[PDB]
């Protein structure tokens, strides 16, 4: 089965820095873009970054220039350096994946089961 | 029973993946190998696979009732979908590698709706029954695939009509789909029936069979006497047979390629000759 | 030999739309004779009025819009030959009502819905031009998608039992499909009946499924005989549920016994039983 | 062939009266309402007055009280009986009437050939 573990997170004072990572596993034929959304409580997941095979990036608004992505193609591990935190960054991380279940089928969106990420003031 | 197909020609009958007319005869491309469509898949001695339907009036269409949020589905005719005896209610779209717009109508109501359709998200569970309605009001409806567009993920990818859709999980074998259809290699290629479909590009649907060769075969259910059957494509003018062609019982047509099929005329006609072995080496089209 | 698709009537689809087959019944008392130009086939196989082989074609209509009228071709894009036919294949043939079809186009995205009044001066399907109705210029493919009550004469009621005027003073001139009337002696027109939708409990009927017509064209049975015999037999037991006549023309008739045909059970399979006499005397139902 | 011939219209002063009729002849099956439409230079065709197969009667709010619409089933004949005319009603007159032309098939939107009304001044 397709699986997606995610690492670090946890809680920060504001302005300082946090990495998490996300490796996918399983069997599979093919990876596409992999990211993070994240999502506090009373509001909806919304993007946070995006990665391709190629390394072509996407970066919402509100965290362009903090946040880092990175991905290790050889690896399916995609990574995220939050930089400058604020105590609104404060939500429940998640990675994601499209992944090819076989070469006949086409991608689906897969998901982690969710990082705590909580910026103190 | 003796084996038949129709008496009728390719250019007057109907591709069994969406009501659309057959317009040509093609092969794959060179990196396409297998084909896994769950609709358009019929034994020869007329057992349906997959979520194929008898009649077209079933074919790529949807029922169920929305919510705000989801659309809970079920049979077209109104009766409960079971899950895990297959991928999808009968009839349900199969069409992998791009995004569909379905028509929406109602019993008893006025108007259509346009219902815009990602098959990628994590909401996209037909196999239990279950897509996101994206914007579809709460009532009951029957929508039938109107026209598709390139798929929204992965962004910029292009349509791919050889894929079928993930029909919602992690594990290839739990959605119980209709096996994979090899090409048997030795030269002999798989044959496609192809449409043209709505949309913004130049969209060829491929299928195995014609939707009216499925509910002949299912209707005649003659014995599968032989481990392939061999046809000729005939001009039904001339009475000249254009080229071999092998059936297998799995429910699909090869052919070897001299340039190939895809120059074949699709006025033609195919015609049981007889019975023979899954090695009978074709003479080249 | 004459034979009917082993199929249950549950699974094929009605021959005037792509709609499946909901129940059988009979016409009204006010209701005589029926001339649908759609769903039209002989006993031996040829195709009458604007019946297609294929459901892929009922209902559909291809043409070029220039913002005023849209000038109407053939399915697949060749010309529409006035006094050939009422119509190009496959043209809607439901009167008493207001079409709503749904355009889309080859190479664009979108779909549009079209509002289509079948009363008016400028509706002349047989001269190959209807009105536009705000639809902009280009080439589009539509299908009939809903139905709603007559626009003109207003306030009438929906009533499916007609066809259209494809626009003519004189009714030969339109070179329309006879009319079908019942043979008499207490036998009565068999119709397969469908749920349209529209803001009503629509009942669409047609004389025989569309796979019927796909059958009866691809084996062309020579009709050896004045009337054919029939069972309507239930496939799990094989009980004869009703005796019926098929006759040359190509329509089904009965005798009904409150208790007849419209409380058959439609999933039944009709079996040619024997050639009879036109005057063969049925046992009601 | 179906046809409809108008009869009547003409040159009138203004506050004089002129009569219409309109003949429906041809092989059919039923007609339902009959009635009369106008067309003035610079305007679109408008609705007068129309009368069913029972005798119900539409006016348009321009004519009422002024004009008259009848019709006698027994010849297939509807009559427009225009009274104090002003020069706003000169047009061109439309017979009109919705006919079946079999049993089997549905009505169908017939006209006339037009006849013009000028009112002097």
């Amino acid at each position: 089965q397709v699986q997606l573990q995610e690492s670090g997170g946890g809680l920060v004072q504001a302005g300082g820095s946090l990495r998490l990572s996300c490796a996918a596993s399983g069997r599979m034929f093919s990876i596409n873009s992999m990211g993070w959304y994240r999502q506090a409580p009373g509001k909806e997941r919304e993007l946070v970054a995006t990665i391709s095979e190629a390394g072509t990036t996407t970066y919402a608004d509100s965290v362009r220039g903090r946040f880092t992505i990175a991905r290790d193609n050889a690896k399916n591990t995609v990574y995220l350096q939050m930089n400058s935190l604020n105590p609104e960054d404060t939500a429940v991380y998640y990675c994601n994946a499209y992944i090819q279940l076989d070469s006949t089928i086409w991608f689906r969106a897969y998901w982690g089961q969710g990082t705590q990420v909580t910026v103190s003031s | 029973r003796p084996f038949t197909l129709p008496n009728l020609p390719l250019s007057s009958l109907s591709n069994s993946r969406a009501p659309l007319p057959i317009s040509s005869i093609g092969i794959s491309p060179d990196n396409v190998q297998s084909v896994q469509f769950q609709n358009g898949r019929c034994t020869l001695d007329g057992r349906l696979v997959g979520t194929t339907p008898v009649s077209l009036s079933h074919v790529a269409k949807i029922r169920g009732t929305s919510n705000g949020t989801v659309i809970n589905l079920t049979e077209l005719d109104g009766t409960p979908f079971h899950p895990f005896e297959g991928p999808a209610p009968i009839g349900f779209p199969d069409l992998g590698g791009c995004d569909w717009h379905i028509n929406m109508t109602q019993f008893g109501h006025s108007s259509q709706t346009q219902y815009d359709v990602d098959t990628t998200p994590d909401t996209f569970v037909p196999h239990l029954g279950s897509i996101q309605a994206n914007g579809i009001g709460s009532g009951n409806y029957v929508g039938v695939l109107s026209w598709i567009s390139p798929p929204s993920h992965p962004s910029g990818s292009q349509v791919d009509l050889w894929k079928i859709p993930n029909y919602g999980s992690s594990i290839t074998e739990a959605t119980h789909l209709a096996p994979s259809v090899y090409p048997p290699g030795f030269g002999e290629v798989l044959v496609f029936f192809m449409s043209k479909m709505p949309g913004p590009g130049a969209y060829n649907l491929p299928c195995l069979l014609p939707q009216e060769y499925i509910s002949h075969l299912a209707s005649e259910q003659a014995p599968t006497v032989g481990e392939a059957a061999l046809l000729h494509y005939v001009d039904p003018d001339t009475g000249r047979n254009l080229g071999e062609f092998k059936a297998y019982p799995d429910g699909f047509l090869t052919c070897v390629p001299n340039s190939g099929p895809q120059q074949l005329p699709i006025n033609g006609v195919f015609v049981f000759v007889s019975w023979v072995s899954r090695f009978y080496q074709l003479k080249p089209v």
